[PDB]
């Protein structure tokens, strides 16, 4: 039961939307029974900025005065 | 040939490993299996056994049957019967029980643990005793007003006899240590008298009770360790 | 229908208690007869079930004050008993569980308690300090009359060919209060005058020799002190009564007679 | 795919005046108290996720422990020449923490994984160039023939198998599947092996009492593969098992003492497992 | 003839779920004659304790007083 | 290329491994087969076949053919005429017969095992034997009445030549050991009169019977051992 | 996947009293004795899960 | 063109069957072109003991008279 | 068995490595996760 | 395809004469500036394809890092005897750039990758022929036996978990699943292992608060375990880690100073992190 995603773009003029081509795949297969012993895990770039930049009780528009 | 690379950790040997390995003895027949009762699948079927605890460990008792044996008496007092530190890996009277001992093999444990006690004296004497667990971090319970305010039971003797003390688990953690570290203190666990155990004339007067300790199943444990409990000569 | 009244018939005998508490089938399993499936020995087997299932009473033991405990190995205790007994001699193989039932009636003015505990392959160290397992046949199988535990080890070879049991060591390196793990019930003087504990043959094998190997052992402990208001010398007997249960042999020979003393 | 079980989740409860209250029970029957806290205190509804995957006797019994050490001797002194050989009995022994762990049960049945280690040092005062050593690891079964000699004709192994390595490539390792001539192998051996009869002293049997008489699994043979060098190897071989796919029956007390030889036995000088306190009241 | 089943929950593998998608899975081949050669067994947690906690012929119930 | 990781056992070698392996000769063209009579698949082909028994292997016949012949007398006698300890690689009389032989390559065997006797006296000699087993952990059989009680034939001699008696598996153990062992006893073969052979005028009175020993259809054996009845010298190379 | 052939099993039996009586025949013939327990004694049931594989030519 | 095939059991295993569950199969692919670079062949268990334990030319029954 | 070749990079330990690995604490019960305010995912959110 | 999100692409806007001025705000609301450049000055429209991966905290903390250096002496002299092994507590704070990057975080969750480079030297003035030197790595959680000598009984380690390598082979590997007692490692520890109750100690608390009284994660036990040679071998163990599967929260600056000791403390000779600059208005 293989595991099979995306690598990352490398330097051979590889569109960045990393759809261009079939060969840009590579395989993981998990050999060992604690998940723990599994290569790193796959790329997240989900972020949450407003938890640490905007946090507020009303919020607020930028485009607003802050103060009103 | 197909081309490969080892990587770190090849050509070591890990007393954890879990691979496979070719048979000393190919084609081998092994004797077939029977059904034999008693089987047991999780040491922790054995933590839940109720056993003995040593409590009483004072001098000339120590290692000698009388160590299972708590007294309890006819005369007047307002003293713990008996007094226990909550830590059933480090604590001396409870890690040689069945408990301690299987928990001893292990570096973090869960859950409740249920101390059971029970009546030995004569059938004609009644009374009625205070089974008590404080959390931690508080004045040790020397006394019946602190018992009272830690979580409690009343034992009152009768037909029945053995009466079952539940200290929950409370902990900040999610687990405990084994070892005795201050954050890993347990609580107290003490006895007293709610009323005078009274026996009638003609009756023995000095009486004995007997405490068990058992893992209640919610109870777990966590990393396996070599126990501390066994040596050997070189 | 109280679950302390309880009477139990096997064979052609049968105990009754008024008092007892619940019995106790160890391991959860009620003894039976071996199945093909499961078959060592190839020969057609004996099945002597009246004859065999019979209780059969031994000597009793008393409790004083001073008694730190009692055992015996089982199948060697039913040696002396007609039946059954001249089974084992006669055939090479048997299997057998058992019912055992302890009982010690006292008025309620005295305490203590014994702990009976059934204890499989209950293995025992010797008495002799420079040697190991050095015990003779006749010492470690002393048949209907039991052994005692000791409070004090004190190892030397006519009594080095013997057996030797601390109590709370249970005579093996194993400290007492551990016993419960056992299949046991606790004979409470204050509130259950018996204990009854039924066991399956338990072994390796499917049935063995019983004339080398004892399955099973009984052990008996003074959990609790006996003790009486005004003799400071109560003398209360321990009967012990025991019957085989599904047994079954194989094999058969001139019968064997052990070496003895 | 499920999740495995977990451990009781505790169910939330209030205040209970019944006529039906667990905490006053009898243990005078063999059952264990079954009180839970939800039957003492007031609880709350607790989910419980965590199991108990650590303390299933496959886990438990999952580490490959150390058994014994055995020495050989690589060299030219014709008074060493019987150095180079060294027969072990197959035990679990000579070893005291997997003893008690093996000791909980009365039987047994598991296959075994076997591992070696091998070091080695020059026990002389001057050292100097030495060829690298290989060595032989063999099995005889009980019945077998023993060598005579650490070069001796028993060593060709046509029947008994054996393991060869040199040293520095990776310990070796071999699976011994289930071998009791029983249907497990027991911890425990309440009996002698032979019945004296009549016609013998009253002394008989003295000696064949325990698993110590009634067991025998063969013989491990390991000897030096080399011809004699100039320069003295010393070799400390340590042997591993670890058993697997194992099942066990008839729990038992863990020893609370140390061990005298391979059976039961005590030793006088240390029959005193436990702690003093104080007082019954000290914390 | 491979097999797949489910790892160990690991740091960031999922909630206790053992549910939480294929890259939580490991394969394993047998490659001996053997099973003796195998590697260990899974992980098997049936339990009984009544077994050993309550042996008894009289099958009582817990909210009952034990001596009727 | 395909990251990989030596467990332990790396580069080692056992002796009974079982591994591919390059071939020294490839496309090696090997002679096309023949069928040839007797095909033998499994050793135990061979443990089955009734192989006789150098029984009495006593001073001044052991090695000699006498070895193979068990006397018998006219004369009445109430002494065994022969006895056997059914520890098929450790009686020494036993163990090399084929049946013991096959079973000196193992360490643990199962299943009953056979006895055939034959009679070569004369025709006109009659009588009757006893044949019998006793099972282990008992006094061994002195006499005759010892013999009534443990598994018994009586063997009428008569026209046919041979009976058999089959020591049945009888064992606490599901195996026992090849090799001499005081716990997995072998049990006890012995043969009485069961009657005095008697003999007419100008006929032998002095005859010999041939004991065979093979095993059952459920006999079995389970680990390949070194056998203790081949010996060699060292070995030294180049000398 | 199936089950290996066993050794030979054990059928029950009890006592012949008829005159055709396989524990009685000759080896002049050339041929081994035949007889197995059912044949001499009675005898039980026996199921016999044991495999001839450690005897096979291959594993010798 | 890999074999696949049924283990030899050990102790934990299935029962006397030898034929329940996939946990006791094993995988085998051939590396070389001469068949005799192959691991060691399956094991047969197929005997025929009448070839050398009566190859009699007339029929003989059990409970025959051997001679008549 | 399977014939193989070690390729250059073989037996190296690179400290970017990114291989699987045996657990030396095997079948072990991870204490379960709870919620955790302010997590953060990736380094730029401190940075911004 | 999970095609990896970009940072944001850039919109090409106008300048306006708009009575919605985002450049002007407020700080004092605990929240940073919203302002872009499409928001204060004219741009140009930019399609954005970068992203950020090397800041996530999977590749920040992908790194193993040296954490600590550990040293075993081999030598028949009877006073280097105690040398054989080293006990080394577990931690990550003997070195300071894991210290600093972890310490970014308050709390963390990860399983960890353990990894081992050995290298070796004659420490005399005269070496020799000596054999291939093997070392055995133990672990030792909290409350268990340690060794008294690097040849004792708790080297069998029947249960711990250890690693036997020999030297040249590739560097010994392991990973560690999490193994915390809270549901995240803490970095730090605001409080007192207990609380002194009317202990009659008002100093009380000064051996036991921070982070170092709650943290025992046992001991890495390390031992040569060859005998003793004429010429001694002496050998350096380095520990290198890397967290892996990690989740943080509760970001704090990072240290701006040396470190002194296990804590946050400082020393008063380095609290002075900054340079000077010789005007407010130099470039
Ligand atoms: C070439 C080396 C092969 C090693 C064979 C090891 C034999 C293991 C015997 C079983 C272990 C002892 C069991 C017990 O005493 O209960
Ligand atoms: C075979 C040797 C195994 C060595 C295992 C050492 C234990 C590592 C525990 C994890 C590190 C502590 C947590 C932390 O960094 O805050």
């Amino acid at each position: 039961g293989a595991q099979v995603s995306t690598q990352k773009t490398g330097a051979h003029e590889n569109q960045n939307v990393a759809a261009n081509g079939s060969t840009i795949n590579y395989t993981t297969i998990n050999y060992y029974k604690d998940s723990a012993s599994n290569s790193a895990t796959r790329q997240d770039l989900s972020q949450d900025p407003s938890k640490f930049t905007e946090p507020v009780k009303d919020l607020m528009l930028k485009t607003a005065p802050a103060l009103n | 040939g197909l081309p490969t690379m080892n990587t770190p950790g090849s050509n070591q040997f890990l007393t954890s490993d879990d691979f496979q390995s070719p048979c000393a003895l190919p084609n081998f027949d092994v004797t077939p299996p029977i059904h034999i009762p008693g089987e047991v699948k999780n040491m922790m079927e054995l933590a839940e056994i109720d056993t003995l605890i040593p409590m009483n460990a004072v001098d000339g008792k120590v290692n000698t049957m009388e160590m299972y044996q708590i007294p309890l008496n006819d005369n007047l007092s307002k003293a713990p019967i008996f007094c226990l530190s909550l830590s059933p890996a480090s604590d001396k009277r409870l890690s040689h029980t069945m408990l301690g001992e299987i928990l001893n093999y292990y570096t973090h444990w869960t859950g409740s643990i249920r101390f059971t006690f029970l009546f030995c004296g004569s059938m004609m004497a009644t009374g009625k005793l205070l089974l008590s667990y404080s959390p931690p971090g508080a004045k040790p319970p020397t006394n019946r007003k602190d018992a009272m305010l830690g979580t409690h039971i009343i034992w009152d003797l009768g037909l029945q006899s053995s009466c079952s003390m539940v200290a929950p688990w409370i902990s900040n953690t999610v687990y405990r240590r084994c070892a005795r570290d201050d954050f890993t203190e347990g609580g107290f666990i003490t006895c007293f008298y709610q009323t005078r155990i009274v026996v009638p004339a003609s009756t023995p007067t000095s009486m004995f009770m007997l405490g068990f300790v058992s893992a209640c199943p919610d109870f777990s444990v966590r990393l396996l360790r070599d126990t501390p409990h066994i040596s050997q000569s070189k | 229908y109280s679950d302390r009244v309880r009477q139990i018939t096997l064979g052609n005998s049968t105990i009754t208690t008024q008092e007892a508490a619940n019995a106790i089938v160890a391991y959860g399993e009620w003894p039976t007869y071996i199945n093909d499936s499961e078959a060592n020995p190839v020969d057609a087997p004996t099945e002597p079930d009246v004859s065999s299932n019979r209780f059969y009473t031994l000597e009793s033991v008393s409790w004083k004050t001073t008694s730190r405990g009692w055992w015996w190995k089982l199948p060697d205790c039913l040696k002396d008993m007609g039946m059954f007994g001249q089974n084992m001699y006669y055939h090479y193989l048997g299997r057998s569980g058992y019912t055992i039932h302890v009982q010690c009636n006292a008025s309620k003015f005295h305490q203590g308690a014994l702990g009976v505990f059934l204890i499989p392959e209950f293995v025992m160290a010797c008495n002799t300090e420079s040697k190991t397992s050095y015990v003779s046949y006749i010492n470690a199988n002393p048949g209907e009359r039991g052994g005692e535990f000791t409070n004090t080890y004190n190892p030397s070879a006519s009594e080095g060919r013997k057996f030797a049991a601390l109590d709370y060591l249970l005579g093996s390196g194993v400290l007492a209060g551990n016993a419960f793990v056992y299949p046991h019930q606790i004979i409470n003087l204050r509130t259950n005058n018996s204990a009854t504990i039924v066991v399956p043959y338990v072994n390796s094998l499917v049935i063995d020799c019983m004339a080398k190997h004892n399955n099973w052992g009984i052990v008996i402990l003074p959990l609790a002190p006996l003790a009486f208001a005004a003799t400071s010398s109560p003398q209360v007997p321990i009967t012990v009564t025991i019957a085989p249960m599904c047994t079954e042999f194989n094999g058969l020979r001139n019968i064997t007679v052990p070496v003895h003393q | 795919v499920s999740q495995p079980p977990s451990t009781q989740s505790t169910e939330a409860t209030s205040g209970v005046n019944s006529q039906e209250v667990p905490a006053l029970t009898a243990v005078e029957t063999g059952a264990s108290g079954q009180a839970i806290p939800s039957d003492v205190v007031e609880t709350r509804h607790v989910v419980n996720y965590k199991t108990r995957s650590e303390s299933c006797l496959e886990s438990f019994f999952g580490r490959a422990a150390c058994v014994t050490i055995l020495s050989l001797t690589n060299s030219s002194k014709s008074g060493e020449e019987k150095k180079h050989f060294n027969i072990w009995n197959i035990t679990y022994t000579d070893t005291v923490q997997l003893r008690r762990k093996l000791e909980f049960f009365t039987y047994s049945r598991f296959d075994l994984e076997m591992t070696f280690v091998f070091t080695e040092n020059y026990p002389s005062t001057a050292s100097g160039e030495v060829r690298n050593q290989v060595y032989q690891i063999m099995y005889i079964p009980p019945g077998a023939p023993r060598p005579s000699s650490w070069d001796d004709y028993t060593w060709q192994s046509s029947s008994n198998p054996s393991i060869f390595y040199m040293y520095g490539n990776a310990p070796p390792r071999m699976s011994i599947p289930y071998v009791g001539i029983a249907n497990a192998y027991s911890h425990f051996y309440d009996g002698f092996a032979r019945v004296p009869l009549e016609g013998e002293n009253t002394d008989a049997g003295d000696t064949f009492y325990g698993l110590v008489s009634i067991n025998d699994f063969g013989v491990l043979a390991v000897r030096a593969v080399n011809r004699s060098n100039p320069h003295t190897i010393h070799t400390s071989v340590r042997v591993y098992m670890k058993p697997k796919h194992i099942r066990c029956w008839c729990p038992r007390p863990p020893r609370a003492v140390l061990y005298r030889g391979e059976g039961v036995d005590m030793i006088s000088s240390a029959i005193l497992p436990l702690a003093k306190v104080d007082s019954i009241t000290t914390f």
